[PDB]
């Protein structure tokens, strides 16, 4: 019985052949067991590709943004509401026809690979730029896309809850007299009885 | 001739243009923000919250949510103000014309509602189809009923898609139609 | 931690000028021991899952 | 008195005549079903009308009916105790 | 032993009875599920492991319990407003129970403090933890503690039992042992021992507070530490019960210590006793009443009249401080022991017919026909008898004739026997008053006294009917003479016979239900009225008496319209205008529901299944239709399931109709 090489107390994940992080199997609580993995690779490699897109974005928004005519909010994650809704609408129009025209309308994930079993994650864009390495060399390509997925998600994480916990711009990392955070302004049980909110 | 007479107090537009099919021109209604009992309502929601307040000692716990409530009651004043109310209630009220561009219109929760609500019949028909047993409804296969509840979203098109190609309904004779009404 | 504590060592921040006896309520209405919990929340998830694949056997 | 009438989808399962609690039912030689028998109800004068037999049937539409006439009671058909018709 | 201990059979639902192991084909088999959960009985196994199940779930719900009195322990000592109720009991309304700021519910939480604002609490709690010398938050948290400890030990023992009974087990059998153990070690053993904790923790307290130091010098003199006051400190000679405490109007505690004491000391000497008495008699019952169902039977009906004895004596009985002033805890402890000791009779009858079922019967249910005939007449003389004295009472009001009627002032049914029985209290010629508030007045019972008391006889002998008719008549009938056979619980026999419906036991429970909820609404009117008209209310400086209710009974509650005006629509104007007002916004709501549940369990009443079964056809082929097969077919709930249906919602919807008028107006008026 062999153990996972990232977890090394717990069982190998059975499933989990080689696709990217086949040298650290990580897989604690069994999704690839009870789900078909390969709509789980699909799920993280388009969260990796939209999270390396809006690291760029959120990053860029407050000093390179200002698109001629747009408004710019200093805050990244005000921008939803101080852009114009025309931009907006086409920006999903846009998001939607590339969603829906990638996998032939088999959006769905029954029948995501049901007979259209091409591969995790692959969508022939700029396959050109890829294979030339004798199929070695490629899987380090998909690795390092892989863990630049991953990072982005877990950086684009970090940045919306810092933007929150400063209300605020993101690049003036601790501004000035912001003395640490404690902002998380919500009511709770454990806060009503510490608080002496309630009692007395 | 007066038409508020004439009917018994109910008053007619006696004008034909496009321009008054719109429920903003209706001469029953009247935006919020001008509205003589709406202004009376929400000051006597102040008050009565107000009088609550004070009875209360002012650096108690109390106090803090009396006011938070306070801020919520102007706030639902302030937000209201575009809203339609009646001349002589004060109560705003829900456009349900199909509009689709006024304060309390019925369109946006209507599609909303439809949306999700065709999303959990869409799943729950298409678990029934993929586990045509009843051992499967009493101990579900809970990783086929997630992946049935994710796969709902697309309902809308594979519903239609469905229907016109013959696969979401069934012919009379193919289901038990009712109780026999004659024979002799 | 509560040698270090008493002894005075303390980081770098005024809120953490407290005694080591009210130093839990403190640091719970201050915030980190919220998430303290939640990371040892996540390290006893881990836990219990080693926990239950070794007394089934499947470890 | 009822009218408790057998039909020939009868399969002689003998289910209804051990379910009268009255003995209106019998059972009587047939050819119609693998059974050789069918269910006769040659005394339906004593029928209360509990329809246990049709409880009792397992055709897929009861091959014995009870058809309840409330303006034709008899004191054997109402299960009179303190009081005699006769 | 503990290995078979397995969750293997969680998954599978229904596997203690072999009638759902076919598995769920259709709805019915969900239903069923759930309706023999508890019947340990007709469960699969042997006799042992009823006798195990049974016990282990005792011991479950006593963790149950115990687990609910650590809730209310704990919302008194983190949720609560019971620090200013200790200082002020006079001016500040009971509260452990606050609501959340969400949706608007902030409107219910009301003005109970300066310093607290929730929902005014009527258990009664705040009294019984005054009564308990609880004056410090650590001591509710103490007490907190120990009833979490106590559901721990409970539900661990509940989990032990399961397995340390085997196939040899008989200690439950042991009825001589039992009732041993039980009597000396609980009610002689355990009352003394609360006598101890009185003697040792409420008259060192209970008297500092009454002796106007609430500080009790903080823990310097509350701490006990105060063996300078003398046991019988302030009893002031008197008898018990004639004298009240004049500080918080109920009978001084070393009072209740002393009973207590000598309650303890009484049941240990009976205990002694039963070693040689009074037997051979009570021998057949003895030996034939030796199962499940008939002790089960016995202990319900014994709780239950317990249950009413407490509701009518902890009114007019003042035991605990500051609670007879507290007029909403008043009305609360009496009417909620009311309807459980109706509840629990009506158990008591199920029980006794699930008894004469399983086991066999006695002697009395050979000569059936004459009680149960006996019991029929007087039903219907004792009907057509004191209620129609109202509506003779009401006609010839209406005509015009009130000379004619019978009150007081007219034609009057004294109350002979009751208006001889100054026995009970038999206290000096006047009244009890702690502030501005009236503690107890003896309740002058005139006509229409005599005429609510006959018809609570009325009410109670007809229930009585019900249920000695479905007990009696169990096992056989003239009707049916196989009743046996077909069980406890049954819809008919049949549309035979000219109509067997409802000749179950069962639906003799049923009905009996329906008639024990009408017999105590009229506890619970009658009660409210002549309370708040004869009893509570404001005072006078000059010895005269206003009341909350103006004395609206005596004229009033002779006639129907009496009742219907001046009880159910003048006195629920506080409930009925109750909107927007902080405190009774929910119990206006809860009004409303209520109708609205009573009104919902007459669908399942007046009607059948089959209808509900052809409809529920008619839209299963809009589901085939489009492919939507449920495979756990879609079935009408049964018959039976449909009156227990029908019955819950309506003894629901009406008890909530009925508490939220009490309660509403009990909390505006205060
Ligand atoms: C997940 C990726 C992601 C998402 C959701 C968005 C979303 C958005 N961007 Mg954006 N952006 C991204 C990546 C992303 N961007 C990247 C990678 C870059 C760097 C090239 C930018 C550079 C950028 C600029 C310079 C601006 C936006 C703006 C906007 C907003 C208006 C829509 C728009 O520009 O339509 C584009 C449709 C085609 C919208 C909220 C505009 C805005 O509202 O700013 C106030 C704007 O001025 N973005
Ligand atoms: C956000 C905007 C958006 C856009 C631009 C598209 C665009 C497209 N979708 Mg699509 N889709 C969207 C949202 C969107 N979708 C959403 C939100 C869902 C979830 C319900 C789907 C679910 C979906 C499915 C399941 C399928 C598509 C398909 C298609 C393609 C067929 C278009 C066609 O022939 O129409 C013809 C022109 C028309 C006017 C017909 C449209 C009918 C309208 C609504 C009336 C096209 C590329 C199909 C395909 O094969 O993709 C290539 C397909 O099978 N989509
Ligand atoms: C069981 C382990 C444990 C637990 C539950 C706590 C819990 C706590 N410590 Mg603590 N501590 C521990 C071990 C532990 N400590 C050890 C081993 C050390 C020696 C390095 C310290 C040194 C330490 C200091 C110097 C301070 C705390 C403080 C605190 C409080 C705020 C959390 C914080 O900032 O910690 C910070 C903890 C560390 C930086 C040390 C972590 C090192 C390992 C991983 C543990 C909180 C009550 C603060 C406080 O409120 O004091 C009044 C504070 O100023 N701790
Ligand atoms: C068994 C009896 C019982 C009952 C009826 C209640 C009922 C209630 N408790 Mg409670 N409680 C109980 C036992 C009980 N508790 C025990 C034994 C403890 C000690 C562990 C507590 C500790 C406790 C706290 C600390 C709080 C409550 C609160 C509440 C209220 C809201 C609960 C909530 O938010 O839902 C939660 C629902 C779930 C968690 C779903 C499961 C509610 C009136 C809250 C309250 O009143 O807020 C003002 C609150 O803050 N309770
Ligand atoms: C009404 C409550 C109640 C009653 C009548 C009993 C009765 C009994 N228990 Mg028991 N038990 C209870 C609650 C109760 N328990 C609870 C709450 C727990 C959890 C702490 C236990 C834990 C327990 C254990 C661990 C054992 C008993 C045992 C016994 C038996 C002998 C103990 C004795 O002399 O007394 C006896 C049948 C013993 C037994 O079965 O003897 C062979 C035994 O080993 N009980
Ligand atoms: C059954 C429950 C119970 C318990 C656990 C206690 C516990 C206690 N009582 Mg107590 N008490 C109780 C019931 C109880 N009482 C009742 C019902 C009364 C009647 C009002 C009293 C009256 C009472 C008084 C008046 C006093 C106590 C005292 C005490 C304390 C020390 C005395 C002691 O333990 O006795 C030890 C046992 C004995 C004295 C009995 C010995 C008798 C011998 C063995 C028999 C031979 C006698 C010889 C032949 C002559 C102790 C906290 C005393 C105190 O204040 O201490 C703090 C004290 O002065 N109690
Ligand atoms: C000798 C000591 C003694 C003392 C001081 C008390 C004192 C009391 N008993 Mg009591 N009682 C005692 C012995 C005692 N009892 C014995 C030996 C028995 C067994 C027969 C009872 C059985 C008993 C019952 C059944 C009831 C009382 C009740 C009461 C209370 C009402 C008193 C009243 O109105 O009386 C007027 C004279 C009072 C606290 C009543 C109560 O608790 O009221 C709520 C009640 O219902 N007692
Ligand atoms: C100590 C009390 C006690 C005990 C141990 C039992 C034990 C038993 N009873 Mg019983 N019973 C009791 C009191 C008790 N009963 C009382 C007081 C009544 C009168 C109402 C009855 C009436 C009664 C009947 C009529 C029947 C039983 C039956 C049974 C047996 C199986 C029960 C079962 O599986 O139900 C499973 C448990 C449930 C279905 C509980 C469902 C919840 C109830 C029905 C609704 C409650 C609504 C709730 C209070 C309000 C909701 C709040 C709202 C705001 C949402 C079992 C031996 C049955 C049997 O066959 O006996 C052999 C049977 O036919 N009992
Ligand atoms: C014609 C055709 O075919 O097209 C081709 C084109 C081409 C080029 C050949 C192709 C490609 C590759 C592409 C497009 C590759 C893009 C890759 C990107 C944008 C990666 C971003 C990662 C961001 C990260 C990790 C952010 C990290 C952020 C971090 C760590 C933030 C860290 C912070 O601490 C810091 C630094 C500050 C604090 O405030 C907190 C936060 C912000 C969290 C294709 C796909 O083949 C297709
Ligand atoms: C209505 C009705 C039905 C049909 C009612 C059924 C089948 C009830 C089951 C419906 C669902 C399963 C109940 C689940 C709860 C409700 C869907 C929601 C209740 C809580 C809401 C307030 C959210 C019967 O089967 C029946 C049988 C015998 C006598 C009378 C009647 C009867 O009156
Ligand atoms: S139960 Fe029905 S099928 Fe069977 S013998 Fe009787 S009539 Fe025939
Ligand atoms: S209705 Fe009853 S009595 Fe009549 S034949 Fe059927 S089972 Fe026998
Ligand atoms: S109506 Fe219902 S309860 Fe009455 S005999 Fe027919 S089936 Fe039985």
């Amino acid at each position: 019985k062999e153990t996972s090489a990232s977890v090394p107390f717990l069982p190998k994940p059975k499933n989990l052949a080689g696709w990217v992080g086949g040298e650290t199997e990580f897989d604690p609580i069994g999704f690839s067991n009870w789900f078909d993995m390969k709509w789980l690779r699909e799920a993280e490699l388009k969260h990796g590709r939209v999270c390396m897109m809006a690291t760029v974005g959120f990053v860029l928004q407050p000093y390179i943004g200002a698109y001629p005519g747009v408004e710019m909010p200093a805050d990244s994650l005000q921008a939803v509401y101080a852009a114009p809704s025309e931009a907006w609408f086409a920006f999903i129009f846009a998001a939607g026809y590339i969603e829906s025209s990638s996998y032939n309308g088999k959006i769905t994930q029954l029948n995501m690979f049901e007979d259209s079993d091409r591969v995790p994650g692959n969508l022939g864009w700029g396959s050109t730029r890829l294979e030339g390495m004798s199929k070695e060399e490629s899987e380090l390509m998909q690795l390092k896309e892989l863990k630049n997925g991953r990072l982005a998600m877990l950086a684009f994480s970090g940045m919306v809850h810092h933007n929150i916990v400063v209300k605020g711009a993101l690049f003036p990392l601790v501004p000035d007299g912001w003395t640490g955070p404690e902002p998380w302004a919500v009511g709770s049980i454990m806060n009503n009885x510490x608080x002496x909110x309630x009692x007395x | 001739a007066k038409p508020l007479e004439m009917f018994g107090g109910v008053d007619i537009d006696l004008e034909d243009t496009p321009a008054h099919w719109t429920i903003k021109a209706s001469p029953v209604l009247e935006p919020c923000k001008d509205n003589k009992k709406f202004h009376k309502k929400l000051k006597d929601e102040l008050y009565k919250v107000k009088k609550n307040q004070q009875k209360f000692a002012e650096g108690s716990a109390a106090y803090a949510r009396f006011n938070k409530k306070i801020k919520m009651i102007e706030l639902r004043e302030t937000a209201y103000g575009d809203r339609l109310c009646g001349k002589k209630d004060g109560l705003p009220r829900t456009i349900a014309t199909g509009e689709w561009n006024v304060r309390g219109s019925a369109m946006w929760p209507a599609a909303i509602f439809l949306y999700i609500a065709g999303w959990i019949g869409w799943a729950g028909r298409s678990y029934l189809i993929r586990t045509n047993d009843a051992a499967k409804e009493i101990n579900i296969d809970v990783p086929l009923a997630v992946t049935c509840m994710a796969s709902g979203f697309s309902w809308p098109v594979a519903a239609w898609q469905e229907i016109v190609n013959g696969e979401m309904a069934v012919p009379n004779d193919q289901i038990h139609n009712g109780g026999p009404w004659n024979q002799s | 931690g509560w040698i270090a504590t008493d002894l005075g060592m303390r980081l770098p921040g005024p809120a953490y000028q407290v005694s080591t006896l009210e130093a839990h309520d403190a640091m719970v209405k201050f915030g980190p021991m919220a998430q303290i919990l939640i990371w040892l929340g996540i390290i006893e998830v881990f836990s219990f899952l080693a926990i239950t694949n070794m007394m089934e056997g499947t470890t | 008195s009822h009218a408790v009438k057998i039909y020939d989808t009868c399969i002689g399962c003998t289910l209804c005549v051990r379910a009268c609690p009255t003995d209106v039912l019998e059972m009587v030689p047939a050819s119609i079903n693998a059974a050789k028998q069918v269910a006769s109800s040659p005394r339906v004068e004593d029928c209360v009308g509990c329809k246990r037999c049709e409880t009792a049937c397992p055709t897929d539409f009861l091959s014995i009916r009870v058809y309840l006439q409330d303006n034709e009671e008899t004191q054997y058909s109402l299960g009179l105790d303190l009081v005699d018709w006769s | 032993i503990f290995r078979y201990i397995n969750t293997t059979l969680w998954a599978k639902a229904g596997h203690f009875n072999k009638a759902l192991s076919k598995g769920a084909k259709t709805t019915t088999w969900i239903w069923n599920l759930h309706d023999y959960a508890h019947d340990f009985d007709i469960q699969q196994r042997s006799t042992g492991l009823i006798a195990r199940k049974v016990f282990s779930s005792n011991l479950a719900h006593l963790s149950l319990v115990f687990f609910w009195i650590s809730g209310m322990h704990l919302h008194g000592a983190y949720l609560s407003n019971y620090d200013i109720w200790l200082k002020d009991p006079k001016s500040i309304t009971p509260s452990s129970h606050l609501a959340y700021s969400l949706i608007g519910q902030d409107i219910l939480n009301s003005y109970t403090s300066e310093y607290f604002s929730g929902i005014t609490i009527t258990s009664g709690f705040f009294q019984l933890y005054r009564s308990e010398g609880i004056i410090t938050q650590s001591q509710l948290k103490y007490a907190c503690a120990t009833s979490l400890i106590a559901t721990l030990i409970c539900l661990s023992g509940s989990y032990l039992h399961m397995q340390l009974m085997s196939k040899f087990t008989s200690f439950y059998k042991k009825f001589q042992s039992l009732s041993q153990d039980h009597l000396i070690i609980i009610f002689g053993s355990r009352s003394t021992s609360l006598s101890a904790h009185q003697i040792h923790k409420m008259l060192p307290a209970n008297p500092l507070l009454d002796s106007g130091i609430s500080k009790p010098s903080i823990l310097q003199v509350i701490s006990n530490s105060l063996s300078y006051t003398l046991a019988l400190f302030s009893t002031n000679l008197s008898s018990t019960g004639k004298l009240l405490n004049p500080s918080t109007r109920s009978v001084f505690l070393s009072q209740v210590a002393a009973h207590h004491k000598t309650t303890g000391v009484v049941f240990i000497t009976l205990g002694l006793i039963r070693f040689l008495t009074m037997y051979k008699s009570q021998f057949s019952i003895l030996t034939s009443y030796i199962d499940y169902h008939i002790v089960l039977s016995i202990n319900l009906a014994l709780i239950a009249s317990l249950s009413i004895i407490v509701a009518d004596h902890l009114t007019r009985t003042p035991i605990y401080p500051h609670k007879s002033t507290s007029y909403p805890t008043i009305l609360c402890l009496s009417i909620h022991h009311a309807w459980l000791s109706g509840f629990l009779i009506i158990g008591s009858g199920a029980h006794a017919s699930i008894f004469n079922l399983l086991g066999s019967p006695t002697s009395e249910i050979r000569h059936r026909d004459p009680i149960y005939s006996h019991l029929i007449w007087v039903c219907i003389a004792i009907g057509l008898h004191s209620f129609s004295l109202y509506c003779h009472n009401d006609t010839l009001e209406a005509l015009g004739r009130p000379e004619d009627i019978f009150h007081d002032n007219s034609i009057q049914l004294k109350a002979i026997f009751a208006k001889q029985s100054f026995l009970r209290a038999e206290l000096q010629p006047d009244i009890e008053m702690l502030d501005k508030k009236i503690i107890r007045i003896t309740q002058e019972l005139g006509t229409a006294d005599f005429i609510v008391h006959h018809i609570h006889a009325f009410t109670i002998h007809v229930t009585l009917l019900i249920l000695s008719k479905g007990v009696l008549y169990a096992r056989n009938s003239r009707f049916v003479s196989d009743k046996l056979e077909l069980g406890f619980t049954y819809p008919c026999d049949g549309p035979g016979r000219g109509g067997t419906c409802q000749i179950s036991p069962w639906d003799h429970l049923f009905s009996a239900v329906f008639w024990m909820y009408n017999c105590l609404n009229v506890v619970t009117f009658h009660y409210f009225w002549k309370m708040q008209s004869d009893v509570w209310g404001f005072v006078s400086i000059q010895k005269h008496i206003s009341h909350y209710s103006q004395g609206d009974f005596s004229v009033n509650s002779i006639t129907i319209n009496g009742w219907l005006r001046n009880l159910l629509w003048s006195e629920a104007s506080q409930v009925i205008q109750s909107y927007a007002l902080s405190s009774i916004c929910p119990y206006g709501f809860i009004f409303l529901i209520g109708h609205f549940i009573w009104a919902f369990s007459l669908m399942f009443l007046f009607s059948g299944r089959a209808y509900w079964q052809e409809l529920i056809e008619s839209i299963l082929w809009s589901h085939h239709k489009l492919k939507i097969i449920p495979h756990i077919q879609p079935r009408a709930l049964s018959i039976s399931q449909g009156r227990a249906v029908g019955f819950i919602h309506y003894t629901l919807g009406g008890i909530g109709s009925t508490w939220a008028f009490i309660i509403s107006r009990l909390l505006v008026l205060t």
